[PDB]
């Protein structure tokens, strides 16, 4: 907002959602669909 | 810096319901200070060589005067450290004091971090079977890079060298805790503490006399405790096993973590991949770190009052205190298939749990 | 790290006297196994009728340890309750 | 708790509704005629850090403004 | 402050024009003024006795209102998503609110038979107040309800004690207790830095002199410190004896006859009594010499030159046969 | 903190140091109170809190029943069925 | 209450902070030993018979 | 691998808050370790100064000490030699070596006994019950030799053989000797051995605890004093109601 | 004489606060009630308009100078 | 030195402009 020094945090929240996204994705494919590759 | 002093301690002005579930900082606070003063006093007699630590924390117990008082103190004061925090850490989760204590916020979560490096470096230095293995199974853990794990131990397995950085460490970090400490106090005046009504009011009195006294008073009831347990022993708070001499071809046949890390432990136990293991840490942690800015996920203005108050549905908080809860006594047992499968389901609860506090 | 844990409520046995000096160079124990014996009787059961059935079933393996296991901590615990009164 | 006759009332009138309005619009415009660019200003000085901030000494790195003397607040000057 | 506001478009949640969470329904003034009146017009529901939860009047808006996965929270009132460049137009005929945006780009407030700056007047954020305001809004007048215990039932009047006396003594017994208990500590702490009980400083010892020559001196360990034993020559043993004509200018005068109670052998502690360094071979009288400041001793012991204030210390000690020694 | 339409002063003599958190969260007193207060030296201070003991417990017990208790509950079930399971797995695994 | 205020401690020993000091430390010294002397009466009294000196040894 | 069984509960004279050790059983501990235990076990970290005053008279202590031979040196000559033991030396060891205590104990090591009590769980209790748990195997099971079965070591097979035989030892003050009398004699004494400091530790905690409660009542006074008085406050809109 | 306070709160009348503070005494037939004449005197009095001759910031009662003295002010 | 430091916020101030 205009008027206002809080100017990093921003920045960190887009990082983190980033982040969590990534580590989602490349759980679900180590941790579900590579083995259940080898069970389909 | 009296003047400062007067300023923040004396004729700061709060609210006048504040009750006790908001004095268990400064009760955090005290137990650091009082951890420094028996570590510098340990560290006068205390030998950092991988062929004599033991006896040389043994040496304080049996042939030196008060030597035995010392130690425990230093051992049981963790872990009220520890429960402090936690109870700390869930009085701001139900209030959702995160709303507008954003920057206080992360300092805390950053102080937990440094108190739980500092908790595990203390626990290497006794250098029993528990110390050794430990150190062992966490320095593998962190293995994913080529050449940091050989670096950070100084050498191919964990060894004198070793002990002497961690030892050195130990000493060093918990002054950087009382930095961020202050760092942590600046942002939290900054903005003034919330109410347990959550509200805004006028109806504000005084510190000195009136909340001091209530500080004081929880102080008597800590003091009294650690003594308690401290000479007596009557929880088996740590396991017997460091009481044992290292055996580098020999681990131990039954394994329990101090009490404060067994949460963690059970993880390890029930994910198959070890990667997973890891990011699961990292994903809890950033969810955590992420509630800092939740008035910027919703565009509905927010409100602290989280209405748990004889309410049917409970809240996210109190269900995540019972999956962690869980989570420690699976922890405990043995490695078995239904214990694992409880551990899965408690787990899946602590983490969606968590992901959840964001959707209002 | 300490050497015990602090129990509540612990009640501590006042010496009998042996009836006869000679009367304890022979183990206490023996006068109270007996009595514990007959009140674990359901293991015994069990053991007995895991014995049986590991002799019968010809395929060559088998084992009763769990049962045995039983049996004996039921005794041990029923034993503990009076053998401190006959020690010094 | 309250005695049960003074709790006869109805708790969610929405008594604020058009003061938010007003002030949703008068806070829109403002991101609209002066907020539509980052800005570029001289760091660290007045005690204001210099990406944004109008309001002295609210962040860490600006704060003890002085070493000797009695100070003062931002509210007198 | 620190605190940013969150003015931005969003599409899971409509403006306040087109989805209002509260409800929507408002009277309207032609001046606010007039709002005066209806305050001592109106009944109101707190003037009113009820006895039982069941009988209390029961809410305007609905409970359902919000929906979606694991929200438990399911009633909200104000959001800030942005209104668009041309709001959907409130119906004045339902009582629906117009206010900020929906004022200003709207034609909500026109009227076929009115001056337009009159009829603007009436759409100020004042001239609209709810519907049930001045009906349920409550207005104390103290923070103490009259069924609640105030200072009045607990203050010590007329004919009371003066409890100055207990006050204070209370006070003072904490602190003599916490004074007490902080001795401890410290006293504790202090101790701590004592000498260990394995140590004890305990012994004695015995040595066999038959093995030494003439003019030689051997050195022995006791307690922790050095000890000479030495057999005087009839040279050494006159030299100590020259110097008892000149006791009067001697620092610490002793007489060679006590420090040999056998006269051929000599018996010291090794060590400086200036600061604790150890005496070599030599000097200027055939005695030993200290390098750490420059003291010398006589072939008795006795400190002739030098800053060390007193002769070397005779340890407690016994002969036990012709030719053996004990030592403490 | 404070907006600053509240923390605005009708005063102009300087704010001492050691009162600087007193006037960064200066409010208004809209419409003005009055306020008595007795000097906890002429008052009774123990009488008081057990006057009104069982008001105050009833109120703390009701608010807590529902969010603590019935998840808790719930949570000692879970892990006496648990051992149940445990319990029969180590004989249909290990017994003869 | 009566009785305290009788007894005039107040005003010889507590109204004054210099003596409200000298009476803090003074009835901390002798209370702290009374009170050590009595726990140490209580330790002989409900150990009799167990502990090294109730027992002596007798040489063979 | 499974869950072991607990022990049951010994009411050894000690864990009681208020009690201290019981210093004839810790005697008679004593007297069989030594005819008997200290056949290959050890305890590295006693020495014999810490029997004087606290179960040993002075003049005993030192007369046990000198029945040993205790090595010491080097001599004149650089060599290495024998002297009978004094009050400031260790407790002697059977084996040199790890090493040459596996090759007598058919591979396995005895561990070494100075703070075993701390080193299990269930310390005594546990300790208690496996001197009594001896027992024949059960019917499907058969334990190669030099290994035994006892029902409350772990697994169950345990490599130290019956550890005690009536009137293998004898006592001084004149009890009767049994294994159950020296399963609590022994007991008794290694948990002395485990922690010496105890009753010092005991009877202190006892004086900090309680002057620390009182403390606490004075405190909670302390507080309610200010509470009352803001507790109590009238605050009135408009106009005056009470007085 | 009870120990208690009565203030009336009100930011709608300019910037000016008055207060008043009070002790018990003594009646008007005590030995002692000169020696209070007198300490009411010692204490006295100040007016920032109406000074006399003595400047307050060097004037001989103490408590006047402590007062003209604060914050410079 | 024990009246260093003043202020924790805000811009400061000086004593000559009171
Ligand atoms: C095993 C599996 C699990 C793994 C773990 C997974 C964890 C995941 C969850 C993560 C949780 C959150 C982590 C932190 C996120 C921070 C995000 C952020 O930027 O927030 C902005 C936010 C403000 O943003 P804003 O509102 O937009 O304000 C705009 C302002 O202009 C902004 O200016 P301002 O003045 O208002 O703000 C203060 C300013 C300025 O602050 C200062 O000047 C304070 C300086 C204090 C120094 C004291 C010594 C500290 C030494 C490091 C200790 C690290 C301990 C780590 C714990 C583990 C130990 C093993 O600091 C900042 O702005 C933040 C800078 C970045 C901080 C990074 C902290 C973490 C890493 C630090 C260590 C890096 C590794 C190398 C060194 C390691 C040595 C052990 O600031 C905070 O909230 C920060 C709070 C304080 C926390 C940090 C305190 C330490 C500061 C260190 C500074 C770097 C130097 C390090 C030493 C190097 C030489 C040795
Ligand atoms: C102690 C400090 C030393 C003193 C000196 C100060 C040092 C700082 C210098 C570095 C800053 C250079 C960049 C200049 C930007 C100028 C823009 C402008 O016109 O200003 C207005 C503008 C704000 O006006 P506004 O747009 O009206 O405000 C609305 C909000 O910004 C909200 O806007 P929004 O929501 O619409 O989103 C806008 C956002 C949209 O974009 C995003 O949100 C993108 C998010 C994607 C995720 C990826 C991460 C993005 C961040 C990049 C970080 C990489 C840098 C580090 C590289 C390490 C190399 C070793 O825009 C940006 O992110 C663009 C700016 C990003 C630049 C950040 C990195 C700049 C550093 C470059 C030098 C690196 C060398 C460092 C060496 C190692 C030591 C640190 O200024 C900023 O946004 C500030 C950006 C820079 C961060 C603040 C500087 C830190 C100051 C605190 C010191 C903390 C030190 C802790 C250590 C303590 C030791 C003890
Ligand atoms: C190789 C093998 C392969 C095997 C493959 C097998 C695959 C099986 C998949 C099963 C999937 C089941 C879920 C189907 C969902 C269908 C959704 C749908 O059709 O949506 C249409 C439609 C979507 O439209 P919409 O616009 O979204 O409207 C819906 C609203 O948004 C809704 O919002 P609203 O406002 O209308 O409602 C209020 C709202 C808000 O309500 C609340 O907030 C109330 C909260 C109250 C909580 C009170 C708790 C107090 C007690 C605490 C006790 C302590 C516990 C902690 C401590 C314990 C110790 C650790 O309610 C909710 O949020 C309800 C949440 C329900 C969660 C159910 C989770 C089921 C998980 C099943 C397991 C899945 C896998 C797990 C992970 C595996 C590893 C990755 O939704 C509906 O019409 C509503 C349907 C709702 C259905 C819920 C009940 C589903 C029952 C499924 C039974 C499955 C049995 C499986 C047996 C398997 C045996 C092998
Ligand atoms: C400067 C370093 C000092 C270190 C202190 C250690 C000293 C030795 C051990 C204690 C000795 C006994 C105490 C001194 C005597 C009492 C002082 C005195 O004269 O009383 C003045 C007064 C006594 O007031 P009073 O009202 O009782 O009586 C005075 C009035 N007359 C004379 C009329 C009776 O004490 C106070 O008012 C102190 C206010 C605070 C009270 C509560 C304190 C409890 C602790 C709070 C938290 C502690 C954590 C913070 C510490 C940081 C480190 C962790
Ligand atoms: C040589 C014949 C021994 C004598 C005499 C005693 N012990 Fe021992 N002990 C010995 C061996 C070879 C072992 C190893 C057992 C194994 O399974 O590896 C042990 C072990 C113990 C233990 C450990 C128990 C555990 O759960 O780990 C204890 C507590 C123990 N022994 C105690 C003990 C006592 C009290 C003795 C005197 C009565 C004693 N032992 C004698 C070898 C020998
Ligand atoms: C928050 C602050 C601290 C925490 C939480 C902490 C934690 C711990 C813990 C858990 C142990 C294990 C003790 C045991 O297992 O018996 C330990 C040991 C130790 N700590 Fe720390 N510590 C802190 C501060 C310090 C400091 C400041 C020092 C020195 C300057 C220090 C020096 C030591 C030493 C020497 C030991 C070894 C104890 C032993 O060998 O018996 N500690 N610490
Ligand atoms: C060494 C560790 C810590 C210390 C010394 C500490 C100290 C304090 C103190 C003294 C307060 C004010 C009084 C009180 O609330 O008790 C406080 C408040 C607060 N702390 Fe901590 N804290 C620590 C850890 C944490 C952690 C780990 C978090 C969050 C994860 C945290 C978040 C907060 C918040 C949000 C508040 C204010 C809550 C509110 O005002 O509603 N702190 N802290
Ligand atoms: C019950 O309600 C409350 C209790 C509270 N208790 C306390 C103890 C404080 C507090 C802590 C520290 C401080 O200043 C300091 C910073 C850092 C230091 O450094 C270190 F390391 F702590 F010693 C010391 C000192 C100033 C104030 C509060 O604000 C506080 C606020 C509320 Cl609402
Ligand atoms: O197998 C383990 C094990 O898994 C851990 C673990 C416990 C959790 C620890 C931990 C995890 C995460 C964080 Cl953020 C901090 C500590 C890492 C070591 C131990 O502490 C341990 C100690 C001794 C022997 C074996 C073991
Ligand atoms: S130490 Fe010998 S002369 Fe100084």
């Amino acid at each position: 907002s205009y008027g206002n020094g809080t100017v990093l945090m921003p920045i960190v929240r887009r990082v983190f959602i980033g982040a969590l996204v990534g580590i989602y994705a490349y759980a679900a494919t180590d941790v579900v669909l590579i083995p259940g590759y080898a069970q389909l | 810096f009296m003047s400062l002093f007067r300023a923040h301690l004396v004729f700061y002005r709060c609210a006048l319901n504040l009750n006790s579930s908001y004095n268990f900082g400064f009760l955090v606070a005290m137990t650091f200070v009082l951890q420094i003063i028996t570590g510098i006093t340990l560290a006068f007699r205390y030998t950092s060589e991988a062929s004599c630590a033991f006896a040389s924390v043994q040496h304080l117990v049996r042939e030196v005067a008060a030597g035995w008082e010392f130690r425990m103190l230093h051992a049981t004061t963790a872990s009220f450290v520890f429960l402090c925090i936690l109870i700390h850490m869930t009085r701001g989760l139900y209030n959702w004091s995160y709303s507008y204590l954003t920057t206080a916020w992360m300092s805390g979560l950053v102080l937990y971090l440094l108190t739980i490096a500092t908790a595990f470096l203390g626990y290497v230095l006794p250098w029993g079977q528990m110390s050794f293995w430990g150190a062992t199974v966490i320095t593998n853990l962190l293995s994913p890079i080529p050449y940091l794990v050989p670096w950070l131990l100084g050498g191919y397995y964990v060894s004198d060298v070793t002990l002497k950085r961690f030892f050195v460490l130990h000493f060093i970090l918990p002054f950087i805790g009382c930095i961020i400490i202050v760092l942590h106090i600046f942002y939290l005046h900054l903005n003034g503490s919330s109410n347990p009504a959550g509200i805004d009011t006028a109806l504000k009195v005084a510190f000195y006399p009136h909340m001091l006294m209530t500080d004081a008073k929880c102080l008597s009831y800590l003091i009294g405790l650690i003594f308690l347990q401290a000479a007596f022993g009557l929880m088996e708070l740590s396991h017997p096993d460091n009481s044992i001499p290292v055996n580098r071809f020999v681990t131990p046949l039954h394994i329990v973590p101090e009490w404060y890390f067994l949460a963690y432990y059970a993880v390890l136990k029930v994910i198959p991949s070890k990667t997973g293991g890891l990011l699961v840490f990292m994903s809890s942690l950033i969810n955590l770190g992420l509630l800092s800015e939740i008035r910027a996920l919703n565009t509905r203005m927010l409100i602290r009052q989280q209405f748990m108050t004889r309410n049917v549905v409970s809240g996210w908080v109190i269900i995540w205190v019972y999956s962690m809860i869980f989570l420690i006594i699976i922890g405990s047992a043995i490695p078995q298939a239904t214990y694992i499968l409880y551990g899965r389901l408690a787990t899946i609860l602590y983490l969606t749990t968590g992901l959840v506090l964001c959707l209002y | 790290s300490y050497p015990y844990y602090c129990e509540f409520f612990v009640k501590f046995p006042n010496y009998i006297p042996p009836k006869d000096p000679a009367e304890r160079l022979v183990d206490p124990r023996q006068k109270l196994e007996p009595g514990c014996t007959a009140r674990c009787s359901l293991w015994v059961n069990e053991y007995d009728a895991c014995t049986k059935r590991v002799r019968a079933r010809t395929d060559n393996k088998g084992n009763c340890s769990g049962q045995y296991e039983e049996l004996h901590v039921c005794i041990d615990r029923c034993v503990a309750k009076d053998i401190f009164k006959y020690l010094k | 708790y309250l005695p049960v006759h003074e709790q006869n009332y109805d708790p969610f009138i929405p008594y604020m509704a058009p003061y938010v309005e007003e002030a949703k619009f008068q806070l829109q415009e403002e991101e609209e005629l002066l907020g539509y660019h980052m800005w570029e200003g001289v760091w660290y000085s007045g005690g204001v850090t210099g990406f944004g901030d109008k309001e002295p000494g609210e962040h860490f790195l600006v704060a003890l403004p002085n070493l000797y003397g009695a100070g003062g607040s931002p509210m007198q000057a | 402050s620190v605190h940013s506001h969150n003015i931005r478009p969003d599409k899971h949640e409509l403006p306040a024009s087109e989805v209002p969470l509260y409800y929507n329904r408002f009277d309207q003034a032609d001046h606010p003024s007039l709002w005066q009146l209806e305050e001592e017009q109106q009944r109101k529901h707190l003037d009113q006795e009820v006895t039982d939860v069941s009988q209390l009047v029961e809410p305007v808006s609905s409970p359902h209102q919000t929906e979606g996965w694991f929200k438990r929270l399911r009633y909200w009132h104000y959001k800030e998503t942005a209104e668009p460049t041309f709001p959907r137009t409130p119906d004045l005929s339902k009582g629906e609110l117009a206010a900020g945006a929906t004022v200003t780009r709207t034609s909500v407030w026109h009227d076929p038979n009115e001056p337009a700056i009159v009829s603007v007047s009436r759409f100020a954020p004042d001239n609209f107040r709810a519907v049930g305001f001045a009906e349920n809004v409550p207005n104390p007048e103290s923070t103490n309800s009259d069924s609640h215990p105030d200072f009045r039932e607990y203050r010590l009047g007329p004919g009371s004690v003066d409890r100055r006396p207990f006050v204070y003594f209370m006070s003072a017994s904490y602190f003599f207790i916490t004074a007490s208990m902080m001795r401890s500590f410290l006293c504790k702490w202090v101790h701590y830095w004592w000498v260990s009980r394995d140590m004890l400083a305990a012994g004695t010892t015995e040595v066999d002199l038959r093995p030494i020559q003439e003019g030689m001196t051997a050195v022995f360990k006791w307690r922790g410190k050095p000890v000479f034993v030495r057999h005087r020559t009839a040279e050494d043993i006159a030299k100590a004896q020259a110097d008892d004509a000149l006791i009067g200018t001697m620092k610490d005068p002793q007489l060679d006859s006590e420090r040999c109670p056998r006269p051929q052998w000599l018996i010291n502690i090794g060590v400086c009594t200036h600061l604790g360094c150890i005496p070599t071979d030599g000097g200027n009288y055939g005695g030993w010499f200290c390098p750490c400041h420059g003291s010398h001793y006589d072939t008795s012991g006795r400190i002739r030159l030098g800053p060390a204030p007193s002769n070397l210390e005779l340890p407690p000690t016994v002969f036990l046969d012709d030719h053996t020694v004990k030592l403490g | 903190g404070a907006p600053k339409f509240e923390r605005k002063m009708l005063g102009s003599y300087p704010v001492s140091p050691e009162f600087e958190m007193v006037w960064r969260d200066r409010l208004t007193a809209h419409g003005g109170y009055i306020q008595q207060t007795i000097s906890p030296y002429q008052l009774k201070f123990i009488y008081p809190f057990w006057h009104t003991f069982f008001a105050r417990c009833w109120c703390k017990c009701s608010a807590y029943a529902w969010p603590w208790v019935w998840p808790g509950l719930i949570t000692f079930g879970l892990v006496k069925k648990m051992n149940h399971d445990v319990e029969e797995d180590i004989r249909d695994h290990y017994w003869y | 209450f009566k009785l305290l205020n009788a007894t005039k401690l107040y005003e010889y020993c507590l109204k004054d902070n210099r003596r409200y000091c000298m009476f803090v430390m003074g009835v901390g010294l002798v209370s702290s030993w009374m009170w050590s002397e009595w726990w140490n009466s209580v330790w002989r009294r409900i150990n009799k018979g167990k502990l090294y000196n109730d027992v002596p040894y007798v040489y063979p | 691998e499974k869950e072991p069984p607990h022990p049951p509960s010994y009411p050894f004279w000690f864990k009681s808050l208020f009690h201290s050790h019981d210093i004839p059983s810790v005697r008679r501990g004593y007297e069989v370790y030594r005819k008997v235990c200290a056949t290959c076990h050890s305890m590295e970290q006693l020495h014999f100064r810490h029997l004087v005053g606290e179960v040993l008279p002075e003049k005993r202590v030192k007369q046990i000490a000198a029945e040993y031979d205790v090595t010491d040196g080097p001599n004149d000559q650089g060599e290495m030699y024998t002297r009978p033991g004094i009050l400031g030396d260790a407790f002697p060891s059977p084996y040199p070596n790890e090493e040459a205590a596996r090759y007598a104990n058919g591979g396995a090591y005895p561990p070494d006994l100075s703070l075993i009590t701390a080193a299990r769980h269930f310390g005594p209790d546990y300790l208690m019950a496996l001197l009594g748990g001896y027992r024949d195997p059960p019917e499907g099971v058969e334990l190669r030799p030099g290994l035994y079965w006892n029902v409350w070591f772990p697994g169950n097979a345990i490599a130290m053989p019956p550890p005690l035989m009536d009137e293998m030892i004898d006592y001084e003050d004149g009890t009767p000797c049994n294994i159950s009398q020296m399963s609590k004699d022994v007991v008794n004494f290694l948990t002395w051995a485990t922690e010496p400091t105890a009753d010092e530790r005991k009877l202190y905690g006892l004086k900090c605890v309680s002057a620390i409660a009182i403390g606490t009542v004075l405190m909670t006074l302390w507080w309610r004093f200010y509470w009352a008085m803001y507790a109590t406050r009238r605050i009135d809109f408009g106009k005056l109601k009470y007085l | 004489f009870c120990g208690s306070e009565l203030l009336h709160r009100n930011d709608d009348m300019g910037p000016t606060a008055h207060v008043a503070v009070g002790f018990e005494g003594v009646p008007w037939k005590s030995p002692d009630a000169v020696t209070f004449m007198l300490m009411q005197a010692i204490v006295g009095s100040y007016r920032k308009h109406d000074e006399g001759i003595v400047p307050g910031k060097v004037s001989a009662n103490a408590t006047v100078r402590n007062v003209c003295n604060k914050m410079t002010v």
